[PDB]
């Protein structure tokens, strides 16, 4: 809610100043680490862009939180929703920094993407899909993604069913003996 | 009421009080100038303080 | 009531049968459209305006549609398309008597899953034949490049400003490659923008090395004219802006309010002797600017062009070669525009434009096209990006492909050969995808309006000789030649994507079996 | 303004195979209900008024069914099997139903 | 066959939406042909809302005469590009499709397939380019000649008494703009119009002309020699940006804050003031100020005092005016200003017509922009006049820019008759047919001439169609006789740039139109 | 049946008009049209009209521009004539009568031509001709060139022509009253213009008591007293007389107890002290057209000073004009020099309605006020029109010169001297300037139709008399005497300038119209 | 929009067909729809068939004839 | 009136202001109603008389 007030005008300028070098300095200390690399769910304003620009670092702005968490997880990199410290001064570590052979914006259907390539501290995978038309790509996508479930099943329980209904085919006899055990109804 | 609308500040507590004070003061003073006329018989186009 | 109350519901032959039926009409719609003896088409758009072009792909963009499976093959043109250029005028035709003669095996009771996979084999192999009747070519001489583009356009209203087209299509793709990549740099063609100006005419159309600005001079004193222009790109506004932070004043003394209007013009001040330290010559920005600052610049001796849009400052950025700044304090003489060869202001009538010419190595680029009115330039423009887009993907691919559906007919009889040792049940369909592909030869032959069995027999008889693979159709004669001395040629990436979403069409229509309404979600 | 020409009326109904089948067997279920409690020596009637007002009741299903006046195709055969019977030989035309 | 794939849309084939476009074509023609030629009737069109036009331009007619067949509306985009080129020949160019595009029809008709018309409309429209390019009569700027031209294009649009009244004041003016390089025809041409006294009267002006007038009693009618200050920057009352709204304990506080507020405002005049003053200092001199912002009250009663004229918001080019008429520094920032920064003008002067106020600069020494004030009885002859006025000036403008000039009255296209029917079929034979269609298509010049002049046609086309000796002439239709003319002595002109455009719009035009086969109209609800 | 072709499906529901059908027929109805319905409008024996607009206010009218402007009307060339002639009362004064008499005989008698065949252009060459040769014609019938500045006799002879024609019962009061307008004022701004004179409307006490002021009036209230003082010394301020409020959102603020006392005693003491300044240099009545302070008055009538209120902008304007006094917007400076000089200022009562009187006596020049007064507030506006017109006439008389001979005289000489010249014309044109010689018959004959005579024959005396070059006599105006009048001597002249400009801008209706021959119409 | 041409309004509302278009796929189409719709009836596996008519009379059949009777084409 | 509020009068001229006349020729004569009025007095009925 913090109003401005302005009982002397000689500073309103220095105020204005430091209202954009806030950022600056943050910028700046993040880049002094000597990361290249920066992504952001949050906005990205251009007096940023500026800067890395002439910094020649990589931006990337509006990106899923989700995405980002498996980026630190791949990279070894750690999710930073601020600059602090133990101590009140903001201040940013490189340790905090994660890694991965080369990131490139590539042009798939004339539309870049991001790729990010071997990261050494946790190998990740991800799939591109191509097809002709949405409809095609997004119900492989959800085939594709059923079969990553039943992977995940097969690992995670390391046994393994006959396919092609031999299930039942069993279980229609082996029930139908054992019906007569039972003897009611 | 329906004077010169105005925001007050005031850090003395007491300084609160006389500003409560003055403004009771003010209406004080102008009854007094009306009776000190010498009149008996007000009217007023405004309306009056009960 | 039990399922959805008005959700309607197909099943079964009937659902293969209608969606079969879709396709065919799809592309008998556009069968005519196709070829060096092409038609031309005009469309009548919702909203007033008229559009009229040759490509397949926006004529059915501009196609609304009832039935499903339309739909799937407009969003199939679409692709083709964006990935391509071209083609387009072939693809949907190709899936269309694909999926004709893939009915044929329904009514033969055939399951459609057996015949998909015939189809993916069918895929597999025609892939291999065409990389081995590729032609690899050199990409830094140009006529064979021109004659690439020339073979790549004489479908569409340009044929006769071939010449034009050519020069321009190669001199704005082949200025355009971001080094940054190492070896590996990619072109891009976003920031070969093309600018519809009417009046004149195509011959007056010509490649500016530089960009084009839609924009004037703000004040009268700046010169229209400056051989070595020095240009700084301000993307910030130059002007007295909102305390973002809901700032608020309490004057009290007199001299205060005067004062503090005193002070956002010493704060512009301070922004002018911050860019003229620089000594430039030109400002551009995409915001507004102070009028107190053009006078500053002014007095300066400086151009200033006032709220351009943002790409366009990318692409002057990039023609000029510096980059675009934010903070006049932190400006660097690293981005001082150098690489202007000439600034001028022209008029085109009745409007003024900026010219930035003549850069020492420009790497962005647009296109001044100049011609009748604006549909047909628009037209114009259309076959403008095929053929760049063709162009990249030579850049990208020195492979080539005699078309005038030679390369089909290879296939076709490479396939028979494939079939005729290829014994089974599978065997049908794969014949059956074989001689679905003979109909682009054939629509060309239509197109001209000769005797098409006897022509196409003769073809595909020619063309059992293993002696010779580019025997093709001529589009005008209407005869059988050989593609080496007609020199119609195309990239191969593009008829490998041609087939390649063709038989996914195919597979995705063949696998559906259903249809269910109102989803009201 | 073409139009595409139609095969038969508007709003010819047409529906074809098993799913057609099945929905035969499922009239001919339901007209059983509506006789399945008749028979019996503990068995059952029903009454039937028509849309004149005029009750009627009858433990004969072939009566009962007469007085169904069955729209579906498949059930008329079976209304039909219904009076074939109750010329021929009498009750049981309920057992035939069923 | 869509209707199919589509139940509401709509589409027709290839004969059917062929000779749409070829009635649509025809249709078209058929309304405008009226109107080229001196002796045309211009028409009146009366728009919805009750206003009236009394036009002959036809890109008027066409951009303003609604229509729903599609290649009309094409044809009026063409056209419109065309006016914004040169100004006339829209009517020649809508004209030249039509009859293009029906002679094609008559060729397909018998069974030839269009894109053979199409080559050979490519060809002849080579051969006739060519043609084109070597009659072209080079001609310098004498000043009778611009007379000429401007006469030719104007006799088209009005009374022959106006035409040869504002021949006079177009040439003056366009002699008067030339840098010996570039005009604009932007700037340096002011189109005013006042409700007022004559369509005749209508005259150019040496200086320039404003909109508006004084905002006080006090201030001055009439100034012998001015003094001009150009400017825009706020003589108006202005607060921050910056939320600033201040507060004060005593009354006295009120006022002395009034006057600091206002006190910026009066270091601004003031120093207007102390430049005046300065300069002058002689009392017969006159000082007036243009703002193109406004001017405060309080601001008005500080200039009045030193009977300074001052008036406000003008138009954002007419600064631009003022520094090419009276040679005055536009500046901004009063806080560097100069006696050097100012503008002189001979005479100055407010006049008072209606309600609305004027006013006039006058007597520039070196004038370099002036106005057409347009003078009218009837509101809507001043837009015709306007229409009219523009016309001529950028036709004036074409004429100095291409040093030829093409005699007018169609000579150009017998020319191109003859010369297209001399092409022996080196061509590929079929598309002889094509070229013969087009020289055929190209004759209507002198035929919608004769006939709107009332001459039977047949009879003078062939008559003019004479080309004489080894002196065959550029022979022009005669357009109150009927007979063989000369263009050139008789001084008809009109701009190569018309021709050519023209030529090459309308072979483009054509060959697309005659190249559709359907027309589909499938969009959304 | 039921189904013809369209050959052109151009228009999406429009109006196509075209085959000279429209001009030779439709276009020409409709000028006429417009001529029968102001027919009788001209005349001194013409006879007013009233007219209710689309918003239903009504309008006692004689004057021909007022009533085209409460006709909504959609035929275009219509519009066209009307809007001529409402330019031409822009100009001129009346003549809107005359140039629309001119427009519909010019109309009729030219499309007879154009049935008897004649060519369009030829009939616009004809008519063009004609018209510049009566302009040439025109100065050499002038006679009585009155010349007189400021006297009130000739001006109001003078006056007499136009207050007769458009109002036929009182011509000697408004003559009178009009002339002391003229006189009162002189050339101050710039050669009397039309604006320097005021009109207010008082119903009640007829007519006949109508008066005129050397001053200038108010229908508004008063705030403190009602006193005149023969050195009357006036104020003004464009500002409102009030403490001037900062236009930034100011708030007063305090910080301890005294604050509000001092305050509000503060205000009181230095609207006191500036009301007495004002008060100081003598000035006792104040004007404004801004909000009014209570204090502020409190204080004036303290000091015994006059309050004037609620005018408008142009109302100070002319206040100032009136007192010569400079219009302040700072409230302090009551400064001597642009100081109001007034001979007298009170309120007075008429027709129950308070009114403020700036009754005055100006040597140098003062923009004066007629006071009407009478019954029916409809006869008010009809007679104010008629006044402004005669106004308006005056002016026009001023601008040059040159009295004419009215009563159609002057027009009977020129169809006479047309007709001669249009003999020695020939040509196929000869048609042409012969029927627009013959057009100018019109008005005499519109005059006889508004009397009520037998049209045919006064014209053919009138042409009779007027062979032996008598062209000061004209169309008499009495039914006993159906026959003739001189003018001259009858003192029924008008202005050389409203003629030549009637005729010229009728000319151009004609030419215009005439012209166009197929029409479009969008649908409204 | 909304307003393409017709160069030929001889119809007061009627289909006109033209072009082989009919022939090519319009009329083979209807003789297909026959076909398929009767396909079933030949044969000795070839099993029975019911319609009711306009009048909602039964007519169970396997000869072709009588089931053609019975729908009203158009 | 419509509002239902009930209004007696004597005074003519009072009257015919009540009677909001349309037709136009008679607005003319309640006019001289309302002059009279405010001029003189009673007798406005004997003026519209």
């Amino acid at each position: 809610g913090v109003q401005v007030v302005i009982t002397d005008p000689e500073k309103l300028d220095q105020i204005r100043q430091r209202e954009s070098d806030i950022t600056k300095e943050r910028i700046q200390k993040i880049l002094a680490t000597g990361a290249n690399v920066i992504l952001t769910t949050g906005g990205i304003d251009d007096m940023c862009l500026k800067y890395f620009v002439e910094a020649g670092a990589m931006a990337v702005r509006r990106v899923l939180k989700r995405d980002l968490k498996r980026i630190a997880k791949a990279s070894g990199a750690t999710i930073l929703s601020t600059l602090a410290n133990l101590e009140g001064e903001e201040t940013f570590e490189a340790a905090m920094l994660g890694q991965a052979e080369e990131v490139v914006q590539e042009r798939i259907c004339d539309d870049e993407l991001i790729l990010i390539k071997n990261t050494k501290a946790r190998t990740s995978a991800s799939i591109i899909l191509r097809g002709a038309n949405d409809f095609m790509c997004d119900e492989m996508e959800r085939s594709l993604h059923d079969a990553l479930c039943v992977v995940k099943r097969v690992l995670e329980s390391k046994s393994v069913v006959p396919g092609g209904g031999a299930v039942e085919a069993a279980l229609s006899i082996y029930l139908e003996n054992y019906a007569t055990s039972m003897g009611s109804r | 009421a329906e004077k010169d609308n105005a925001e007050i500040r005031v850090h003395t507590v007491e300084d609160y009080q006389a500003i409560v004070d003055a403004e009771w003061n003010i209406l004080y003073d102008k009854l007094e100038k009306i009776h000190h006329s010498g009149a008996k018989v007000v009217l007023s186009k405004l309306p009056i303080g009960d | 009531l039990v399922l959805s109350q008005n959700t309607k519901r197909e099943s079964g032959r009937k659902v293969q049968s209608g969606n079969i039926n879709a396709a065919k009409t799809i592309a008998d719609i556009i069968r005519t459209c196709l070829g060096p003896k092409s038609m031309m088409k005009m469309l009548l758009d919702p909203m007033g305006g008229i559009v009229m072009t040759n490509d397949g792909n926006a004529i059915l963009r501009e196609i609304q549609v009832q039935h499903p499976a339309a739909k799937s093959m407009i969003e199939i043109s679409r692709t083709q398309d964006e990935e391509v250029g071209d083609g387009t005028t072939s693809v949907i035709i190709l899936a269309g008597e694909m999926l004709s003669v893939a009915e044929h095996f329904l009514e033969q009771q055939m399951h459609p899953t057996v015949v998909i996979s015939a189809y993916r084999k069918a895929l597999d192999d025609m892939i291999s034949t065409l990389k081995k009747i590729s032609i690899p070519v050199d990409i830094s001489d140009s006529d064979m490049m021109l004659n690439i583009i020339n073979s790549s356009i004489t479908t569409k209203a340009i044929s006769r400003w071939s010449s034009l087209a050519c020069n321009i299509a190669l001199d704005a793709v082949k200025m355009v490659q971001f080094e940054e990549n190492g070896r590996k740099e990619i072109d891009i063609k976003k920031y070969a923008r093309v600018e519809k100006i009417p009046g004149g005419i195509i011959e007056d159309s010509c490649v500016l090395r530089g960009v084009m600005i839609n924009k004037d001079v703000t004040h009268p004193r700046m010169r229209r004219y400056i051989k070595n222009p020095r240009i700084v790109l301000l993307d910030s506004s130059l002007e007295y802006k909102k305390g973002e932070s809901q700032t608020d004043i309490e004057i009290t003394r007199e001299e205060d309010f005067t004062r503090i209007l005193q002070m956002e013009e010493e704060y512009i001040q301070q922004l002018c002797e911050d860019i003229i330290q620089l000594k430039p010559d030109v400002v551009i920005t995409e915001k507004g600017i102070s009028d107190l600052a053009q006078h500053y610049l002014m007095r300066a001796n400086i151009t200033a062009i006032r709220r351009v849009r943002k790409t366009d400052n990318n692409r002057i950025a990039r023609a000029c070669g510096a980059r675009i700044v934010s903070r006049p304090e932190e400006l660097r003489e690293d981005d001082v525009g150098t690489g202007a060869g000439l600034l001028e202001i022209k008029k085109i009538g009745d409007e003024y434009f900026t010219f930035i010419t003549d850069c020492k190595d420009p790497k962005a680029c647009t296109i001044l096209l100049r011609g009748a009115s604006k549909e047909i330039l628009s037209e114009v423009e259309r076959n403008l990006q095929d053929a760049m887009q063709v162009c990249r993907n030579v850049l990208l691919d020195p492979q080539l492909v005699p078309g005038g559906g030679a390369s089909e007919m290879a296939v076709a009889h490479a396939l028979t050969e494939k079939s005729k040792a290829m014994t089974g049940v599978e065997q049908w369909p794969y014949r059956a995808v074989a001689q679905a592909l003979e109909v682009i030869p054939r629509t060309l032959i239509q197109n001209c309006g000769a005797s098409t069995i006897r022509l196409l027999t003769s073809l595909r008889a020619k063309h059992t000789q293993e002696n010779c693979e580019t025997w093709g159709v001529n589009g005008e004669t209407g005869t059988l030649v050989d593609m080496k001395e007609l020199g119609i040629w195309e990239p191969l990436a593009v008829k490998l994507q041609t087939y390649k979403t063709a038989v996914e069409t195919a597979v995705l229509l063949l696998r559906i079996d259903d249809i269910v309404s109102g989803h009201k979600k | 303004m073409p139009t595409p020409v139609i095969l038969l009326k508007e709003g010819t109904d047409s529906s074809q195979g098993i799913p057609q089948l099945v929905s035969n067997i499922s009239a001919c279920q339901v007209i059983a209900e509506a006789v399945r409690t008749t028979l019996g020596p503990r068995g059952m009637d029903k009454l039937i008024v028509d849309g004149r007002g005029k009750a009627t009741i009858s433990n004969d299903g072939a009566t009962i069914l007469k007085l169904l006046d069955v729209v579906h195709p498949a059930a008329k055969t079976l209304v039909d099997i219904a009076k074939s019977q109750d010329a021929e030989v009498g009750d049981g035309t309920t057992s035939v139903t069923l | 066959a869509v209707k199919t794939l589509n139940p509401k849309a709509e589409v027709a084939r290839a004969q059917a939406a062929l000779a749409v476009n070829i009635s649509a074509a025809r249709g078209l023609q058929d309304v405008l042909r009226t109107n080229l030629g001196p002796k045309g009737t211009m028409k009146m069109l009366v728009s919805g809302a009750g206003d009236i036009k009394l036009t002959k331009d036809g890109n008027v007619l066409l951009h303003e005469m609604q229509i729903q067949h599609p290649t009309a509306s094409l044809i009026a985009k063409v056209a419109t590009a065309q006016d914004d080129i040169t100004g006339d020949g829209t009517t020649s160019n809508v004209l030249i499709i039509g009859e293009l595009l029906k002679q094609a029809d008559l060729y397909i008709s018998e069974g030839l397939h269009p894109r053979i018309i199409t080559e050979g409309f490519e060809a002849a429209k080579e051969k006739a380019l060519q043609f084109l390019e070597e009659v072209k009569v080079s001609r310098e700027m004498d000043r009778e000649t611009l007379i000429d031209v401007a006469r030719t294009s104007l006799r088209t649009k009005v009374h022959a008494e106006l035409a040869d009244v504002l021949t006079e004041a177009v040439v003056d003016s366009i002699l008067a703009i030339k840098k010996q390089d570039e005009p604009i025809d932007l700037f340096m041409i002011e189109i005013m119009e006042m409700k007022h006294k004559s369509e005749t009267d209508t005259s150019l002006i040496r200086g320039l002309v404003l909109d508006h007038g004084a905002r006080h009693p006090d201030m001055k009618k009439r100034v012998e020699d001015a003094y001009i200050l150009t400017c825009n920057v706020s003589l108006e009352y202005e607060k921050t940006e910056v939320n600033s709204g201040f507060f004060y304990k005593s009354a006295e506080e009120r006022e002395k804050l009034v006057k600091a507020e206002r006190k910026f405002i009066e270091d601004r005049v003031k120093k207007i003031i102390e430049l005046k003053r300065k300069v002058c200092g002689d009392s017969d001199k006159g000082f007036v100020v243009i703002n193109q912002k406004g001017i405060d009250p309080f601001s008005l009663d500080a200039l009045s005092k030193e009977g300074i004229v001052a008036l406000r918001r003008a138009k954002r080019r007419n600064m631009e005016r003022l520094t090419l008429a009276c040679g005055g520094v536009a500046l901004n920032s009063f806080d560097d200003l100069s006696p050097d920064c100012l503008g002189h003008a001979g005479l100055v002067y407010e006049y008072t017509l209606g309600e609305e106020k004027f006013t006039f600069i006058e007597k520039c020494n070196n004038p370099r922009s002036v106005t057409l004030l347009i003078k009218g009885p009837n509101k809507h002859t001043l837009t015709q006049i306007k229409d009219a006025v523009r016309d001529g000036l950028r036709a004036v403008k074409n004429a100095i820019d291409d040093g030829c000039v093409v005699p007018g009255a169609g000579a150009v296209e017998v020319a191109m008759a003859e010369a297209l029917i001399k092409h022996k079929p080196s061509v590929k034979g079929r598309a002889q047919l094509g070229v013969q269609a087009f020289a055929d298509a190209l004759l209507i010049i002198p035929k919608v001439l004769a006939q709107n002049s009332g001459f039977d046609l047949q009879e003078t086309l062939v008559k003019i169609q004479a080309e004489h000796s080894e002196s065959g002439q550029l022979v022009g239709v005669d357009l109150n006789t009927g007979e063989p003319m000369v263009a050139a002595e008789v001084g008809v002109w009109d701009n190569y740039c018309v021709k050519k455009q023209l030529l090459h719009s309308c072979t483009v035009i054509a060959t697309n139109i005659l190249l559709v086969d359907e027309i589909m109209r499938a969009g959304m609800s | 049946p039921k189904a013809p072709g369209f050959a052109q499906m151009l228009k999406e529901g429009a109006k196509h008009f075209s085959g000279l059908e429209e001009a030779v027929y439709r276009n020409i109805q409709a000028c006429k049209e417009l001529a029968q319905t102001t027919r009788t409008a001209y005349g001194p024996n013409g006879m007013n009209k009233m007219v209710i607009n689309h918003l239903e206010k009504l309008f006692v009218t004689n004057d021909a521009a007022t009533i085209l402007r409460e006709l909504e009307v959609q035929h275009p060339a219509a519009k066209m004539i009307v809007m001529a002639s409402h330019m031409q009362e822009q100009e001129v004064g009346d003549g809107t009568n005359f140039v629309l008499v001119f427009a519909g005989a010019l109309l009729e008698l030219a499309e007879e031509l154009l049935r008897i065949g004649l060519s369009v252009s030829e009939v616009i060459e004809g008519y063009e001709i004609a018209c510049r040769k009566a302009h040439e014609i025109l100065p050499n019938l002038v006679c009585c060139s009155a010349k007189n500045l400021r006297d009130i006799d000739e001006v109001s002879s003078l006056l007499r022509t136009s207050i007769m024609s458009k109002q036929y019962g009182n011509e000697v009061f408004l003559a009178k009253l009009i002339a002391q307008a003229c006189v009162s004022i002189f050339p101050d701004s710039g050669h009397f213009n039309v604006d320097n004179i005021r009109v207010c409307k008082i119903l009640g006490s007829g007519i006949s008591s109508s008066s005129v002021l050397h001053g200038m009036v108010f229908k508004k209230e008063t705030e403190g007293d009602v006193t005149s003082v023969k050195d009357a010394k006036i104020a003004v301020y464009s500002c409102p007389f009030d403490g001037m409020i900062t236009e930034t959102k100011g708030t007063v603020l305090i910080k301890t107890a005294e604050e509000l006392m001092n305050f509000s005693k503060g205000e009181e003491n230095l609207m006191d002290a500036q009301v007495k300044a004002i008060a100081d240099t003598g000035a006792n009545v104040v004007v404004t057209g801004g909000k009014v302070a209570d204090m502020a008055l409190h204080y004036a009538n303290k000091y015994n000073i006059m309050l004037v209120r609620l005018n408008s902008k142009w109302d100070l304007r002319r206040l100032c004009k009136t007192v010569g006094a400079t219009a302040l917007p700072r409230l302090t400076p009551p400064v001597l020099e642009e100081m109001g000089h007034c001979d007298s200022v009170y309120l007075s009562e008429v027709g129950d309605t308070q009114v403020v009187v700036f009754k005055h006596e100006k040597e140098d020049g003062a923009i004066s006020t007629i006071v009407l007064r009478g019954s029916t507030d409809n006869l008010m506006d009809d007679i104010e029109r008629a006044v402004d017109d005669g106004v308006n006439t005056f002016k026009v008389l001023t601008r040059d010169k040159r009295l004419v001979p009215g009563g159609g005289a002057t027009e009977i000489e020129l169809a006479k001297q047309i007709t001669s010249y249009g003999e020695t014309c020939p040509g196929l044109e000869q048609y042409a300037i012969k029927k627009f010689a013959e057009a100018f018959e019109a008005i005499p004959r519109a005059l006889a139709e508004n009397s009520g005579v037998k049209a045919n024959e006064v014209i053919s005396k009138l042409y009779a008399v007027h062979q032996e070059g008598n062209k000061n006599v004209g169309l008499d105006i009495e039914a006993e005497v159906p026959a003739v009048k001189d003018m001259l001597e009858a003192g029924i002249l008008d202005t050389y300038l409203g003629k030549y400009w009637a005729i010229k801008l009728a000319t151009n209706a004609a030419v215009t119209v005439l012209r166009v021959d197929q029409i479009i119409m969008a649908k409204p």
